[PDB]
C-alpha cells in the first residue's frame, strides 16, 4: 500500500509536469510558425514592390532610348 | 489494557470530537481548565482511559486534532473547553483538501501524516497499556475521509496489535455539502472494511430525520445533529470510562460484537432523544431504544437480524426492571435475533447518568440492516461512476478508475455478506 501511495502521488506530479511541458511546446510551435508566416507575407509584399521598382527603371530606360 | 488515544480528523471530525470532549469532561467533573471539581470517586476511577494526568491535578485529553485547513481547529482552540487540549497536539496544514478523497489520502494528507504520527507516538509511548485508538471523522469530505483512512493504515502499520475504533459519519443527500460524497464514502468504507476493528456508523440521514420528525426541528443545524452525536458517543464509551461489573475494553467489545472480521459496522441508538423534567420508565427507555425512530443509522432493524447487541443503562433504576424489559424485547421479537449466536444481547448498568438526564439507555447493534446504508451509497456512487462524472477531480490527483471499481465491489460484497447472514 505504501508503494501504491508513492505511485499515485508520483503519477500526479508527472501528469502536471507533462501538462506544463506540452503547453510550453505547443505555444513555442505556434509562436514560431506565426513569426515565419507573418515574415513571409511581408517579404512577398516588399518583393512585389521591388518588382514594381524594377519595372519603373525598365520604363525610364525604355524612354531614354526613344 | 487501559489508555485510549483519540484522534479528530477534518471539519466534522473535529466538531463531533470537540463536543465529545465537552460532554465527557462534564461527566467526569473536569472544568474547561483541566481541574477536577466533582463529587464522586466513580468520576476519577477510570479517568486514565481518556485523560492524561499532568501537573497540578490538571487532566489533559489524550487527543490529537488533525486538519488540512486551519479553520475548524482554530474554532476549537477558541471555544468551550478550547484550552483543555495539549497545544502540541494540534496538527494542521494550510492547503485544505477540497472535499477530495484523493487529496486527503494521497497528496496533501501525505505531507501532513508524518507529523500526526509523531504526536501519536508521543502519546502512545507515555501509556502503561494502550488499548488502541478512537477516530472521529466523516466519510464524505476530504480530510477526515481520505486522510483519516490513511492514518488508520499508518497507525495499523505501527501498532498492528492494538484496536482501531472509529465514529464514522456517513453522508446523505438530505444533508450534503458536495456531490462527490458517495465517491469519498465508498473509498473510505473500503479502507474501513479492512483496517478497523469497530466502526460506529453515524448516518447524517438518521440524525436529520430524528431532528426533523421526532425532535420536531424543522430546520436542523449541524449542532442539532452533533448533540445527538455527542450523546451517542458518551453512551457507547460509558462502560470504558466507568467502573463496574463489565469493566470494558475495546478488544473485548470487538471480541463480543464482531462474529466475522469484516462485519464490524455497528448501529447506535439512544433514549431519551433530547434537544426533560420527567424521567422515563425502564420500559420506556427500552422500547424507545429498540425502535428505529431512535437509531442513528437509517436502517430499520426489522428489515434484518441482530447478530450482536450491547445495551448500557445509565442512572438510578431497578436492575430487575432492566433485566425484565431486556428479555421482554428479545422474547417478544425473537424473530429479529439470530439463533446461531446464543445469548447475544448483553446489558450493563452505570449509576452516573448523562448531563440533564436522570435515566438513559444507549444501544450498540451489529445488525444486518446496515446493508441498507451501504446499498444506498453504492447506488449513488454507481449513478455517477456509470457516466464517469466528477472523476477528474480524483484522476488529476493520480488515481485510476480501477481503484474506484475495486472499492465499489468491496462494498457490494459487504452487503452481500451481511445478507448472507440475514438468511441463516
Ligand atoms: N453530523 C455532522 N456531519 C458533518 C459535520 N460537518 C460535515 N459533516 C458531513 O461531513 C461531510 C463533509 O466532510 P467535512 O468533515 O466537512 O470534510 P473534511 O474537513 O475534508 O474532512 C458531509 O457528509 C457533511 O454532511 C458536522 O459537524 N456534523
Ligand atoms: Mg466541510
Amino acid at each position: 500500500k505504501r508503494e501504491h501511495e508513492r505511485e499515485v502521488i508520483q503519477k500526479a506530479i508527472e501528469e502536471n509536469n507533462n501538462f506544463i511541458k506540452m503547453a510550453k511546446e505547443k505555444l513555442a510551435q505556434k509562436m514560431e510558425s506565426n513569426k515565419e508566416n507573418r515574415e513571409a507575407h511581408l517579404a512577398a509584399m516588399l518583393e512585389r514592390l521591388q518588382e514594381k521598382d524594377k519595372h519603373a527603371e525598365e520604363v525610364r530606360k525604355n524612354k531614354e532610348l526613344k | 489494557m487501559r489508555e485510549i488515544v483519540h484522534i479528530q480528523a477534518g471539519q466534522c471530525g473535529n466538531q463531533i470530537g470537540a463536543k465529545f470532549w465537552e460532554v465527557i469532561s462534564d461527566e467526569h467533573g473536569i472544568d474547561p481548565t483541566g481541574s477536577y471539581h466533582g463529587d464522586s470517586d466513580l468520576q476519577l476511577e477510570r479517568i486514565n482511559v481518556y485523560y492524561n494526568e499532568a501537573t497540578g491535578n490538571k487532566y489533559v485529553p489524550r487527543a490529537i486534532l488533525v486538519d488540512l485547513e486551519p479553520g475548524t481547529m482554530d474554532s476549537v482552540r477558541s471555544g468551550p473547553f478550547g484550552q483543555i487540549f495539549r497545544p502540541d497536539n494540534f496538527v494542521f496544514g494550510q492547503s485544505g483538501a477540497g472535499n477530495n478523497w484523493a487529496k486527503g489520502h494521497y497528496t496533501e494528507g501525505a505531507e501532513l501524516v508524518d507529523s500526526v504520527l509523531d504526536v501519536v507516538r508521543k502519546e502512545s509511548e507515555s501509556c502503561d497499556c494502550l488499548q488502541g485508538f478512537q477516530l472521529t471523522h466523516s466519510l464524505g469530505g476530504g480530510t477526515g475521509s481520505g486522510m483519516g483512512t490513511l492514518l488508520i493504515s499508518k497507525i495499523r502499520e505501527e501498532y498492528p496489535d492494538r484496536i482501531m475504533n472509529t465514529f464514522s459519519v456517513m453522508p446523505s443527500p438530505k444533508v450534503s455539502d458536495t456531490v462527490v460524497e458517495p465517491y469519498n464514502a465508498t473509498l473510505s468504507v473500503h479502507q474501513l472494511v479492512e483496517n478497523t476493528d469497530e466502526t460506529y456508523c453515524i448516518d447524517n440521514e438518521a440524525l436529520y430525520d430524528i431532528c426533523f420528525r421526532t425532535l420536531k426541528l424543522t430546520t436542523p443545524t449541524y449542532g442539532d445533529l452533533n448533540h445527538l452525536v455527542s450523546a451517542t458517543m458518551s453512551g457507547v464509551t460509558t462502560c470504558l470510562r466507568f467502573p463496574g461489573q463489565l469493566n470494558a475494553d475495546l478488544r473485548k467489545l470487538a471480541v463480543n460484537m464482531v462474529p466475522f472480521p469484516r462485519l464490524h459496522f455497528f448501529m447506535p441508538g439512544f433514549a431519551p432523544l433530547t434537544s426533560q423534567y420527567r424521567a422515563l420508565t425502564v420500559p420506556e427507555l427500552t422500547q424507545q431504544m429498540f425502535d428505529s425512530k431512535n437509531m442513528m443509522a437509517a436502517c430499520d432493524p426489522r428489515h434484518g437480524r441482530y447478530l450482536t447487541v450491547a445495551a448500557i443503562f445509565r442512572g438510578r433504576m431497578s436492575m430487575k426492571e432492566v433485566d425484565e424489559q431486556m428479555l421482554n424485547v428479545q422474547n417478544k421479537n425473537s424473530s429479529y435475533f439470530v439463533e446461531w449466536i446464543p445469548n447475544n444481547v448483553k446489558t450493563a448498568v452505570c449509576d452516573i447518568p448523562p448531563r440533564g438526564l436522570k435515566m438513559s439507555a444507549t444501544f450498540i447493534g451489529n445488525s444486518t440492516a446496515i446493508q441498507e446504508l451501504f446499498k444506498r451509497i453504492s447506488e449513488q456512487f454507481t449513478a455517477m461512476f456509470r457516466r464517469k462524472a466528477f472523476l477528474h477531480w480524483y484522476t488529476g490527483e493520480g488515481m485510476d478508475e480501477m481503484e474506484f471499481t475495486e472499492a465499489e465491489s468491496n462494498m457490494n460484497d459487504l452487503v452481500s455478506e451481511y445478507q448472507q447472514y440475514q438468511d441463516a
